[PDB]
C-alpha cells in the first residue's frame, strides 16, 4: 500500500516556533541526542582474545 | 517427525518510532539562560569596584612617599 514519510507541514504559531528557536540557537538539540547516545560508553567490549578465546562454529 | 514450528510463545518486537522524552521546551528555555548571564554580572560590581578600592590603596602608597 502507501506511506508517505518525511511529509509534515510546519506548526507556525505563537509559541511552537519557540521550540524551534531554543533548538537552533542555544542547543539542545545535538547534545541530549548526540552527546548521551555516544556515551553510552560503560556497555562491556564484546571482543574475543584470539590465541586464547575462540568463537562459536556448527557442527 | 522432528521438525520446528512451535506451539506458542510471540511477541513481536513493535514497528514503532517513537521517543519524545522532551525535555524543557516552549519559553522554560531562554529563562535559566537570562537570569543566569545576569547573576554573572551581579557578581560583578562587588568584585571590579571592590578591587578598584584596592587599587587606589595601591596607589596611595606610591603617592604617600617620594618627597
Amino acid at each position: 500500500t502507501y506511506k508517505y514519510v518525511n511529509l509534515r507541514e510546519p506548526s507556525m504559531d505563537m509559541k511552537s516556533v519557540t521550540d524551534r528557536a531554543a533548538q537552533t540557537l542555544l542547543w539542545t538539540e545535538l547534545i541530549r541526542g548526540l552527546g548521551m547516545t555516544l556515551s553510552y560508553l560503560f556497555r562491556e567490549p564484546a571482543t574475543i582474545n584470539y590465541p586464547f578465546e575462540k568463537g562459536p562454529l556448527s557442527p | 517427525k522432528q521438525d520446528m514450528p512451535p506451539v506458542g510463545g510471540y511477541g513481536p518486537i513493535d514497528y514503532k518510532r517513537n521517543l519524545p522524552r522532551r525535555g524543557l521546551s516552549g519559553y522554560s528555555m531562554f529563562a535559566v539562560g537570562i537570569g543566569a548571564l545576569l547573576f554573572g554580572y551581579w557578581s560583578m560590581m562587588k568584585w571590579n569596584r571592590e578591587r578598584r578600592r584596592l587599587q587606589i590603596e595601591d596607589f596611595e602608597a606610591r603617592i604617600a612617599l617620594m618627597p
